[PDB]
């Protein structure tokens, strides 16, 4: 509502975006809603990021760009490349976290050998 | 009930050939709104069983596939539609896209601001519009139609297709007249939005002559005609099972040919989605001044 314009106004008046919006997500607020969540044949690989949809069973997919406070923020992605490493692609988010997927994502890390999420699919 | 479970219904030939004057369209179901499964939105219906019609048609599926999508934001500053052709078309598709005020999106490529600023300096292969004015007798319009009318004319490989959202009000003659320079056209209503007049004009195969002589104010009578005679019922059944969602990896062929050279057996490749002609040079689509 104006609620997703109220905290992506607030990652704007802050160096640190990822805590802006992780601690204000921990202390109650509204996480950033109208994610872009797609209908899959819940019969993928299971990886954090890729480039078709590849939900398991204990996941829903969601377009990358929708799902990266960056992205949604207008404002300059952290990574070295400049390129997001979320846009044009699709992340797999588990199923008991989809009501906050772009939290779930700035708290967490996909494995760098094996592609899947850290605790949430990496058996590394 | 096969056609619930089917992705939308297509304008039969019935409704082609009739000869009636432009009506108003009644729909049944008016202000009938479909639950959208999984709170997703409900883009995300519409766009996909647009694309499960379109797996029915003889498409053009190259490498490196050209795909520019016009009226591309929708939800307030996102773009599902978007997403659901990253979903639906090759990993090594390019996707452009297009709409008038800010937006996140997953394209390739994504140009702010009126379509009029696109410029596509070569040929591409599938145009999907969502292009709809908000703004007494109802007569074509203009608008951005002009635009895709010239797009089509003269920035769509042969053997290229488009799909471009009309409704009651908010259609165009040329455009239903350019439908005859394609092998094959109809117009596609999604059953997830069976309620509204909106329907997908489809062009499949992208002729460059004359195939079919349409009368394009005609036709729209025809087409709302077919509308105020054809129960529709809202349904999401064909999204029920997507194992087979993703567009066929055909491998099509990319020929530059001189239109002296373009005969018999060129036109029928064409006409199949067995071939394109065009340049096979790298895309560049960009703003204009
Ligand atoms: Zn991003
Ligand atoms: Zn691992």
């Amino acid at each position: 509502f104006a609620s997703n314009s109220s905290v992506l106004s607030l990652v704007n008046f802050t160096v640190d975006p990822q805590k802006a919006y992780l601690d204000f997500v921990n202390a109650g607020g509204a996480p950033l809603t109208n994610c872009v969540k797609m209908l899959t044949p819940k019969t993928g690989t299971g990886i954090a990021i890729s480039v078709k949809p590849e939900s398991t069973a204990d996941q829903e997919t969601y377009g990358g760009a929708s799902v990266c406070l960056y992205c949604r923020a207008h404002i300059e992605h952290p990574d070295v490349s400049g390129v997001c490493k979320y846009k044009g692609k699709f992340v797999q988010i588990p199923a008991q976290c989809v009501r906050d997927p772009v939290g779930f994502c700035l708290s967490n890390t996909p494995c760098n050998v094996c592609q899947y999420w850290i605790g949430y699919g990496c058996n590394c | 009930a096969s056609a619930d479970w089917k992705p939308g219904h297509a304008m039969p030939s019935l409704f082609k050939v009739q000869n009636v004057n432009l009506e108003r369209c009644e729909l049944a179901n008016y202000k009938q709104s479909i639950p959208m499964p999984r709170g997703v939105h409900m883009n995300i219906a519409k766009y996909m069983q647009l694309c499960q019609y379109l797996n029915t048609c003889t498409l053009a599926v190259p490498a490196n596939m050209r795909v520019i999508h016009f009226g591309a934001g929708s939800d307030k500053g996102i773009a599902p539609g978007t997403s659901v052709l990253r979903q639906w078309l090759p990993t090594d598709a390019i996707i452009i896209d297009n709409d008038l005020n800010e937006f996140v999106s997953d394209a390739d490529i994504t140009l702010f601001g009126d379509c009029v600023t696109v410029r596509v300096g070569q040929q591409v292969d599938l145009v999907i519009s969502d292009m709809y004015d908000p703004t007494g007798s109802n007569e074509s319009k203009a608008l951005f139609f002009t635009y895709l009318c010239n797009l089509i004319n003269n920035n769509l490989a042969l053997g290229g297709s488009v799909a471009i959202k009309i409704t009651e009000h908010s259609w165009s003659v040329e455009l239903y007249e350019l439908m005859g320079k394609f092998a094959w056209w109809t117009v596609f209503c999604t059953n997830a939005n069976a309620s509204s007049s909106e329907g997908f004009l489809l062009g499949i195969n992208y002729l460059g002559t004359i195939k079919e002589n349409i009368d394009g104010g005609a036709m729209h009578a025809n087409y709302i005609f077919w509308r105020n005679s054809t129960p529709m019922n809202l349904s999401t059944y064909s999204l029920f099972d997507l194992s087979k969602f993703q567009l066929k990896l055909k491998g099509t062929p990319v020929l530059q040919l001189k239109e002296s050279q373009i005969n018999e057996l060129v036109i029928s490749l064409l006409s199949q989605g067995k071939l394109l002609i065009r340049d096979n040079d790298t895309l560049s689509v960009s703003t204009d001044v």
